[PDB]
């Protein structure tokens, strides 16, 4: 049992919750997206979907920012209000102390966000993961996001849709992206070949592949259409 | 069982809170985490679990800093104990702000021990699931708590808490038993690791990384700091020295 | 300037109002009104501060209008004049003062008879059957007095109200351009067009 | 000068052998126009009578106030109010504004049903018990009217001996002060009943 | 289920909660106002007696709302309570404000609103009051009115709540006369309270009345309350001592 | 007016005028201006006489509150401080001025409060406009360890020197003693050195002298039932 | 049920469950405290618990200097004994400038009496799980011992003792005023008061302790201080011979 | 009205004039300046009296609360709680304290504390309007860590001279010793004091 | 049901009034009985433990200086109450009202205390039932009930408590119209020895009376246009001498 569901607020007998446990699967749920990195470049690359074939696609970037953007896997209308603390953070970074805001310091903020709700009767376990990609000071860097709220980085990780065998290939890969440095593309042509592995019943497609890239010298820029149609 | 949870505030013919105890299952569950006190500073050691080879080692903690001289690790669910930190840290910063001087640390204790209390007071919001060792060394020396999620507090030679805390604090009793006095800081460092390599064969599955830090009075200057380098090694060869 | 009078006959009130809007150093519209209904027997002149005078009114008709349909009969011009002073009470002691006074002539129609309320720019109500405010009580409380007899008409009190207009015109170094002239009886509320 | 002295108003209470007066004038103006000579600043609640001088304004909204509370209290506990219990009431209700006060100056005065005797009270802006047994008064012209009462006062009075007392006091104070006069009025309670007696004067 | 809160209704959109209101009325005590042409009386019925019960020298469920409306009580006192000094408020609040007296229309109508409220916004319970009111207003004459703990209000020329409601209803209405008299308003009064009363004797000690005339001098309307001598001369009248 | 303290060996007194004055007109020949705070416990009103009344009353319900509630008598030091962050909220925006005095099983104690917060403690205060005037005998006539008669008589001269000098004082004097382990004793009119001399003419006239208008009778009374 | 896990609701018989639970919670720290009066002097000893040996054995504390003159002693659990403490001081503090004199053993505990109360009326808020035993030398009641239950009550007390073998302790200090027919002990300076308590609670219990093993309070007149363990040392010395 | 305190090898001495002057009228001419806040700290108050009263009443009401939660405070501790009172009130009220105690981890030491709120360590301070004229005498007749004896006296000599040359400075010299031996309160009439 | 205080039984009232009610019955037996000159309050101290203080407790607590009160029901809820009493009867009325209010006027104040703490959910109604009695110069003295429902009752006599039928019978046979005020004492004494008899004597009992004036008790003296307080109450010794004249 199994009946201490539907509170966030009664520890089980193993001391989870189950609001977040079945939150990790509401990611499950959504989309695959894949993040790498190396010191030099930060990428995203997101599974779009149609659900009708009158559908010209659904992004799955949502810009956080002129060096930072962020992805989505999970429920999407859980991820909306998480973006936009996530935006407000930066702004006020940019605002008060002329500063751009570190990776790793944007998503102690997004870990705080997260416990709110888990602590208070009523309110949720966040149902989505997202990964952040930055370029700050300490260059680039990749953090993955959880329902509970905990923040971990990772050179390259995978959330969503049978993003196990992603993070498969990445394993292998491990080495080949943190010594891949100052050339944009080779980050982008591997991360076609992680989401390839996480494909089932599909292959790659053009209107599917959304890419970002972040840089040292690179500003945040969002790739689609006829600019991913030469990364295919 | 059945009644008197799915609140944290009823009691039971027993007197007992049975959600508050799950509270202490939880921690149980996360990773090995130990403090040792010492009578000039005192020296925080942890396992932190290596989960893929895809984790980035050493840079990511659950060593965390309270004013600029008390250390802080935690035992269970880690965002959780982020939190509870984050408490500690706008009372670190209000303190300092009145009175003009350092938060003492039996005065620090005494304020956390409270609100995780505010917490198990209320039938509304949940308790906190993460202990918390702690301490440093402040005007008044070195002292060393370690707070239960019960909103339970005490001082303590060495204190222990995670999964392969059986083994730790053996180990511990040792070190109380053999030296009345706490050990020395710098023999501390080495000893702080050899516990966690010897309590890592309760969570042998997986991989690990020690972090080591340290607040001593005449080597870290009365402040917090991380331990690195030459004497992080030395940790290192010496807890493996004796494991073997 | 903005000359309000009331005079209580023992068939009628008779109330005046100017027709003189002075906003600047320049008189802003020749013609205008300046007396509106609360009700179809209650009829409230009003003058004061400029600008306070068309926000208030229609509050008050608002507020009448409003109980009289809640009660399915029409409010006493006892209940009506207190109404009035009420609100000029409280903001006395507010922060917005509304320093605008005005006259209540209704014709109550369960005691059968005229009833003139004259209502302070302080907020005071005393019953009067000769009130006026501003500039017009300092000529017309005498001389509406004068000729005044216990027993009188709607006609005897439009003679001796057209005499006031006069002697106002001689005196007063403001041009009030004539006035509007609404008499209030029990067969209603009609405007008499006078010099 | 002060709004209480604008717009004017006296009220007089003096004692006699087992009974009270309380008396007014029926001049009210604001300024120097002279608006009504009907208008009562003598009120009562049950067998208690309240006169307040002042501003205009506040004797309106405060003879509605007092209407309103004096109403309640009789209502719950079922009996009258008395002269004792409403000294304290008067000053109460007044204290609680004091960063915009209350701009009257209150007389009570009543015969106590549970003794029989006579009282009076005197009361400023703010309201305190100032307590006599000889006479009470306030208003524009009090300073006239505490003079000229303390030498026709004679301790001890019949009722129509009373009479002329507070009447030949408050005529000649009222009419060389400019706003006041213009009529007055006289209540004279023996104990329960009440004689209303109209003063001719000059009307200015 | 639906035995539950006010905000949840029902399987029928009916609220069980009323209904229970209602059954808390006839748990103390019979209260009747007859309208007669001549005044208006209300009388109630103790609802607890005992030998050294001093009840003789008190009312309480007799209540003045203010100085020409009065209302008799019947259902849980508690409740009542709190309702009889709300309802004094609103009735001196037109007193103050417009320089009259209340009708009798507008205090009953507010108290529906009030009553209303409680059940229609939040988690917070109904009563279980309801109040005979009786009135003197100039534009109706002669006004009843009763309440019940619902939030609305029925206009009638005689009406029971209490405990014994069909067969009070019954009694009333058997003689009731369309012309009538205060006095024979009293007459009945009586005659009916004492069938009802499970008690065969009917005394002093068990009656509250109070009379609203107007018979009592034209132009002037006095609330006479009946004191404990009134009542016991009206019994021999009548035959019940 | 004018307010003198003098403490003794076993309590302490409050003497003060019964003279009420509000600007150049004398109110009331006879009011009282010592306020009872408590049982044994009093002060003495100065400056405006309506702030001083209506504080001491509303203040000394609560001081009855605590008195219930400790199970003893009430402090005259809980008296002192509750005044004192009260009158400071204002910041002097309420002109009150007390001494207040007391007795308690702790001793006697003497003290000021202030409209703006302000206190003395000595074994000798004065307080008023004629503070100038009373103080002058209370610090050339002083004792150490007084009896109980010696600071009744210290209290009543220096308020009858002041009478002639404060012209805010006169009338009669009124006098709080208020002695440890003992009832406090109220002698009003103590010392009375004011007298109201007979009329040199009587001023009565007979019935109707006035010229009467109309009469009218009025009720107060309920109407019978016929 | 419904209805002993709610706080505030009743149960068939009138009784509130909750209440009786806090009387049930209070030894769960497993210690037994003794206070009694001299006539110059309130002594609390508590028998002190130091379960692991990986404690610091002298940061163990059961007696709380709650202000300056004023003591306590908790019987019962630890979470419930921190909040508590925060209360009393807080609030002890909070009379004695506000009031602007000392505070009385009375006067604090009928207001946590009130304090408890009003947490169990209501139902945001729970009984707390703490007996609390007040100790002081009062400047106007002198000697004075207030036990203080979880459910809002209180009663003095002439000596008092709390925990889960408060019989043994009990009969001792009843048998003591039989005899002696007095309601203080007669032993006029505090030391002798001090071992007086400790030879009641080594018989009481059949065993005698160690100085790690109790802790001593001593509230004298103005003033409260707890003794170091040396002190206590003495005093246990003062037993063995005398 | 003046106030000041010196430190000594033993400890501190606090000095003040008694006089409590509204205007130029005396209220009372012994109620002392020196207030105790502390077991081991002591506070000296100038400005409007009123507004320093209630001030050290919530400075005192934190010690105490301070010394049964987070054990007893210091002098360090003591200042800076005024400082915050009188920064944020500094047009409400107006106040200069000078805050002065005895540790045995430090000795005694004074802090002082202006109208508007500032945090000063000095070894000496002095504050008041009598203050001004003797700033210079004071100045040369200091010596650090010197004798019990010629403490009593400069301090007895410093505030004798501010009586001479400022109308609101008299009444007795009062002084309080805080030592490790506790407190020890001194008093010197004109006749002793003035002559010299 | 009877089960929440929102909720209203299948046959009415609440369920919550009538626990409240009960919670009365297992407390300790007090009775009033009004005299034509006072009014007598008796109550008993069961307390604890030999070694528990009964003089350290008050079961009879005064209200105002005029007018006195007793309980049964939870010890706890009382001293809560007599505290939220006090402060009301102050505040509303001795402030806004200058002196000592009313006796009827209070109880009435009281009951609405407790009809408001049943009202709002979640919250309790109190575990005692009250005898409020008093005195004041327009209802005289009076004797009154107030029950956790909210409701008052005036009474010549009434007991509640444990003891409260066995109480009732013998003040209906003892009782009379008129009593003088010793006579109401002897009277209370022998009513209250039915409940407990094996533990009645004059120092466990505790009595008050609500009767004269006093001018030693009043703290000061020479005004006599002033009341001495209406309450006193008897100490363990004028209890002892009132049961040798029983």
């Amino acid at each position: 049992r199994n009946n201490y569901d539907g509170d966030t607020v009664t520890f089980s007998p193993t001391g989870r919750l189950f609001q977040v446990e079945y939150a990790l699967e509401a990611i499950k749920q959504g989309s695959v997206t894949v993040g790498l990195r190396s010191n030099t470049h930060a990428v995203l690359v997101a599974l779009k979907r149609n659900a009708d074939e009158l559908s010209s696609y659904q992004k799955k970037i949502i810009k956080c920012d002129e060096h930072m953007g962020l992805s989505l896997a999970g429920l999407a209308p859980d991820a909306r209000v998480l973006s936009n603390y996530l935006r407000q953070q930066c702004n006020y970074s940019s605002l008060v102390f002329n500063r751009k805001l570190a990776v790793e310091r944007a998503g102690h903020l997004l870990c705080d966000k997260a416990q709110k709700n888990t602590q208070s009767y009523g309110g949720r376990p966040y149902g989505v993961g997202l990964l952040i990609i930055g370029y700050d000071k300490s260059g680039a860097h990749l953090l993955e996001f959880q329902p509970s709220g905990n923040v971990t980085e990772l050179y390259g990780t995978a959330i969503g849709a049978r993003s196990q065998g992603a993070k498969t290939y990445l394993e292998r890969t491990l080495d080949t992206f943190i010594k891949i440095d100052g050339n944009p593309d080779e980050l982008i042509k591997a991360g076609v070949e992680a989401i390839s592995q996480s494909l089932r019943d599909e292959s790659l497609t053009v209107d599917n592949l959304s890419i970002a890239i972040v840089g040292k010298d690179t500003p945040f820029t969002i790739y689609d259409g006829e600019a991913v149609a030469k990364y295919i | 069982g059945t009644g008197y949870d799915l609140s944290n505030s009823v009691f039971s013919p027993d007197g007992r809170n049975f959600q508050v105890e799950y509270a202490v299952k939880a921690v149980e569950n996360g990773t090995t985490s130990i403090g040792i006190k010492c009578n000039d500073g005192v020296v925080f050691a942890v396992e932190k679990l290596i989960t893929s080879k895809l984790l980035v080692p050493q840079k990511n903690v659950k060593i965390q800093v309270v004013d600029r001289h008390i250390g802080c690790v935690y035992s269970g669910l880690i965002p959780d104990g982020r939190h509870l930190v984050n408490r500690g840290r706008e009372e670190a910063a209000s303190f300092k702000k009145l009175y003009k001087t350092p938060i003492p640390i039996p005065a620090f204790a005494d304020r956390l021990g409270q609100y995780v209390q505010a917490h198990t007071l209320y039938n509304s919001v949940r308790p906190f699931g993460v202990s918390t060792i702690f301490g440093g060394v402040d005007k008044n020396g070195a002292h060393l708590y370690m707070l239960e999620p019960s909103g339970s507090y005490w001082g303590y030679k060495g204190a222990a808490t995670g999964k392969g805390r059986q083994s730790a604090k053996a180990e511990l009793e040792k070190l109380v038993d053999h030296h009345p006095e706490g050990l020395s800081a710098r023999e501390a460092v080495k000893q702080a690791a050899k516990i966690i390599y010897l309590a890592h064969e309760d969570n042998k599955e997986k991989d690990f990384e020690l972090e080591i830090s340290w607040c001593s009075l005449s080597e870290t200057n009365g402040l917090h700091k991380f331990v690195k380098g030459d004497l992080l090694q030395e940790a290192i060869d010496f807890a493996q020295k004796e494991i073997n | 300037m903005d000359i309000i009078l009331g005079i209580r006959v023992q068939d009628s009130v008779i109330l005046a109002s100017s027709k003189a809007v002075t906003r600047g150093i320049s008189v802003l519209k020749d013609s205008d009104d300046k007396t509106r209904q609360l009700s179809p027997h209650t009829l409230m002149s009003f003058a004061g501060e400029a600008g306070d005078t068309v926000q208030f009114a229609e509050y008050i008709q608002a507020n009448i209008q409003l109980y009289s349909i809640r009660e399915d009969y029409e409010l006493s011009p006892q209940a009506v004049s207190s109404f009035v002073r009420q609100e000029l009470a409280k903001s006395i002691r507010s922060r917005r003062p509304y320093q605008v006074n005005v006259l209540i002539g209704g014709y109550d129609k369960k005691k059968n008879k005229p009833e003139l309320y004259q209502i302070d720019y302080l907020g005071t109500k005393v019953e009067l059957p000769y009130g006026a405010h501003g500039y017009s009580g300092f000529y017309t409380f005498s001389l509406l007095d004068h000729h005044y007899r216990p027993d009188m008409t709607t006609e005897e009190g439009l003679d001796l109200l057209k005499l006031c207009v006069q002697e106002l015109e001689k005196r007063m170094p403001m041009d009030f351009k004539g006035v509007i002239v609404k008499i209030v009886d029990k067969d209603g509320i009609r405007q008499v067009d006078d010099f | 000068s002060d709004p209480s002295s604008i717009n004017g108003g006296i009220v007089v209470a003096m004692t006699g052998k087992d009974c009270v007066a309380i008396a007014c004038d029926l001049r009210l103006g604001s300024q120097s126009l002279g608006v009504s000579n009907k208008f009562e600043k003598i009120f009562h609640y049950g067998h208690v009578f309240l006169g307040i001088t002042g501003l205009a304004t506040d004797v309106t909204t405060l003879n509605e106030m007092f209407r309103y509370k004096t109403n309640l209290y009789k209502l719950k506990e079922e009996r009258a109010i008395e002269p004792e219990t409403f000294t304290q009431l008067v000053s109460s209700s007044l204290y609680e504004r004091r960063f915009g006060p209350y701009f009257v100056g209150p007389v009570v005065a009543g015969i106590n049903s549970k003794s029989g005797k006579p009282f009076i009270a005197g009361f400023d802006l703010i309201g305190c018990i100032d307590e006599a047994k000889d006479f009470i008064v306030s208003g524009t012209a009090s300073d006239q009217l505490f003079g000229m009462c303390e030498s026709l006062y004679e301790p001890n009075l019949e009722p129509e001996d009373l009479f002329e007392t507070i009447s030949q006091a408050l005529l000649n104070a009222a009419d060389r002060d400019a706003l006041s006069g213009w009529g007055a009025v006289v209540y004279i309670i023996k104990k329960d009943e009440v004689v209303k007696r109209y003063l001719k004067m000059r009307q200015d | 289920r639906y035995d539950s809160r006010t905000t949840i209704f029902s399987p029928e959109g009916r609220l069980y909660q009323v209904e229970y209101a209602l059954e808390s009325i006839s748990h103390a005590g019979t209260a009747i106002g007859i309208m007669a042409s001549d005044g208006i009386v209300l009388a109630a019925e103790r609802k607890v007696t005992s030998t050294l019960l001093e009840q003789d020298t008190s009312t309480e469920k007799l209540y003045k709302l203010n100085d020409k409306i009065a209302v008799a009580v019947a259902g849980l006192t508690a409740d009542a309570e709190i309702l009889i000094n709300t309802a004094r408020i609103h009735a001196q609040n037109y007193l103050k404000t417009y320089n009259e007296d209340i009708p009798v229309e507008i205090l009953v109508r507010r108290l529906s609103d009030i009553k209303q409220g409680y059940t229609q916004h939040g988690g917070l319970r109904p009563f279980g009051v309801s109040f005979i009111y009786a009135g003197y207003d100039d534009r109706y004459g002669y006004q009843l009115y009763t309440s019940n703990p619902s939030g609305n209000y029925t206009g009638w020329k005689a009406i029971s709540v209490g405990a014994n409601t069909s067969a009070a209803q019954t009694l009333l209405q058997m003689d009731y006369k369309d012309d009538m008299k205060v006095d024979d308003a009293i007459e009945l009064a009586l005659k009916t309270l004492s069938k009802t009363t499970d008690s065969s004797a009917l005394t002093y000690d068990r009656l509250e009345f109070a009379t609203i005339r107007k018979g009592a001098n034209d132009g002037e309307v006095y609330q006479k309350i009946f004191k404990p001598q009134e009542i016991k001369d009206i019994l021999v009248k009548t035959g019940i001592t | 007016t004018t307010i003198v303290g003098v403490k003794f060996n076993n309590g302490v007194v409050i003497a003060a005028d019964t003279r009420s004055t509000q600007g150049p007109i004398v109110a009331d020949k006879n009011c009282a201006k010592l306020h009872r705070i408590s049982p044994k416990i009093w002060c003495a009103g100065a400056g405006t006489a309506a702030d001083t009344e209506a504080v001491t009353q509303l203040i000394g319900s609560n001081i009855e509150l605590h008195s219930l509630y400790t199970s003893r008598e009430p402090r005259v030091v809980s008296a002192l401080q509750m005044l004192k962050q009260h009158l400071f909220k204002y910041q002097g925006h309420i002109g009150a001025y007390l001494i207040v005095a007391g007795v308690d099983p702790t001793g006697s104690h003497l003290f000021s409060i202030h409209a703006h917060g302000s206190t003395d403690v000595g074994y000798y205060l004065s307080l008023g406009s004629g503070s100038l005037a009373a103080m002058a005998v209370l610090e050339s006539h002083w004792k150490q360890d007084l009896t109980k008669e010696e600071a009744i008589k210290l209290a009543s001269d220096a308020i009858q020197a002041g009478i002639w000098n404060d012209l805010g004082s006169g009338s009669n004097v009124d006098v709080c003693v208020m002695e440890i382990g003992k009832d406090a004793e109220y002698l009003r009119n103590y010392l009375t050195p004011n007298v109201r001399e007979e009329k040199q003419k009587s001023y009565k006239f007979p019935r109707g002298t006035t010229a009467v208008l109309k009469e009218s009778i009025v009720n107060i009374c309920d109407i019978q039932e016929e | 049920a419904g209805y002993d896990r709610h706080i505030t609701i009743f149960s068939p018989e009138g009784r509130l469950y909750q209440v009786e639970y806090a009387f049930k919670a209070t030894n769960q720290t497993n210690i037994n405290s003794l206070a009694v009066r001299g006539k110059d002097c309130t002594v609390v000893i508590s028998q002190k618990k130091v379960p692991d040996k990986l404690l610091d054995p002298t940061t163990v504390s059961y007696i709380f200097c709650i202000s300056r003159t004023i003591g306590m002693v908790v019987n019962g659990p630890i979470p419930d004994a921190r909040n508590a403490a925060l209360r009393a001081k807080a609030e002890a503090a909070e009379f004695r400038y506000k009031y602007g004199y000392d505070m009385p053993c009375d006067v604090l505990a009928k207001r946590m009496a009130n304090l408890s109360q009003i947490y169990t009326q209501r139902a945001y808020m729970r009984p707390l799980g703490v007996i609390l035993t007040f100790v002081s030398v009062d400047e106007e009641l002198g000697p004075s011992i207030y036990k203080t239950d979880p459910a809002g009550y209180y009663v003095g007390y002439k000596a008092t003792a709390t925990g889960p073998k408060q019989q043994e302790i009990t009969t001792n200090l009843e048998n003591h005023f039989k005899k002696s027919k007095i309601d203080h002990i007669n032993e006029e300076s505090w030391e002798k008061v001090v071992e007086f308590a400790i030879t009641h609670m080594i018989d009481a219990l059949g065993t005698e302790f160690s100085k790690n093993d109790l802790e001593v309070g001593v509230a004298t007149k103005d003033k409260f201080f707890t003794l170091s363990a040396e002190n206590i040392e003495e005093r246990l010395v003062a037993i063995a011979e005398q | 009205t003046s106030i000041m305190a010196v430190t000594f090898k033993d400890g501190v001495i606090l000095g003040a004039d008694s006089r409590t002057t509204t205007g130029a009228y005396i209220a009372n001419r012994v109620t002392d300046k020196l207030t105790r806040v502390h077991d081991k700290i002591w506070c000296c108050r100038s400005g409007s009296a009123a507004d320093t009263q209630a001030i050290a009443d919530i400075v005192q009401y934190h010690l105490e609360l301070y010394t049964s939660q987070y054990g007893t405070p210091s002098t360090e501790t003591a200042a800076s709680v005024f400082k915050e009172l009188c920064y944020e009130n500094k047009d409400n009220l107006t106040a200069g304290i000078i805050v002065a105690g005895y540790d045995d981890k430090n000795k005694g030491e004074v802090y002082t504390i202006p109208l508007g709120g500032s945090v000063h360590k000095l070894p000496y301070a002095i504050a008041g309007s009598g203050s001004t004229f003797i700033y210079g005498y004071c100045d040369k007749n200091f010596r650090e860590n010197m004798s019990k004896e010629e403490t009593v006296d400069f301090i007895k000599h410093s505030l004798s001279q501010a009586i001479k040359w400022d109308g609101s400075s008299g009444g007795v010299i009062r002084m309080v010793v805080l030592t490790a031996a506790g407190v020890e309160r001194l008093i010197f009439y004109p006749d002793e004091y003035e002559q010299l | 049901y009877s089960f929440s205080l929102t909720t209203f039984s299948p046959s009415g009232k609440l369920g919550q009034i009538d626990y409240a009610l009960t919670a009365v019955k297992q407390g300790v037996t007090s009775l009033g009985i009004k005299a034509t000159n006072g009014v007598v309050i008796a109550t008993e101290k069961k307390s604890s433990s030999p070694l528990a203080m009964s003089e350290t407790l008050s079961k009879v607590s005064l209200l105002t200086p005029d007018i006195g009160a007793v309980y049964s029901g939870m010890g706890p809820d009382y001293r809560v109450l007599v505290d939220k009493s006090r402060k009301v009867a102050h505040t509303s009325y001795k402030r806004i009202y200058g002196e000592y209010p009313p006796t009827k006027l209070l109880v009435s104040e009281v009951a609405k205390i407790m009809q408001e703490a049943t009202q709002s959910g979640g919250v309790r109604p109190f575990g005692v039932s009250l005898l409020i009695a008093g005195h004041d110069e327009f209802n005289g003295f009076s004797l009154y009930q107030v029950d956790p429902s909210g409701s008052y009752f005036p009474w010549k006599a009434t007991a509640i408590g444990k003891g409260s039928v066995a109480a009732k019978t013998f003040l209906e046979k003892r009782w009379n119209d008129e009593l003088e005020l010793e006579d109401a004492i002897h009277i209370a004494l022998l009513t209250l020895k039915e409940s407990v008899e094996g533990e009645f004597n004059g120092d466990t009992i505790e009595l008050a009376i609500i009767g004269d004036e006093n001018p030693d008790l009043l703290g000061y003296t020479g005004i006599p246009t002033d009341k001495g307080p209406r309450f006193r109450k008897l100490t363990s010794q004028e209890i002892n001498d009132r049961l040798e004249a029983l």
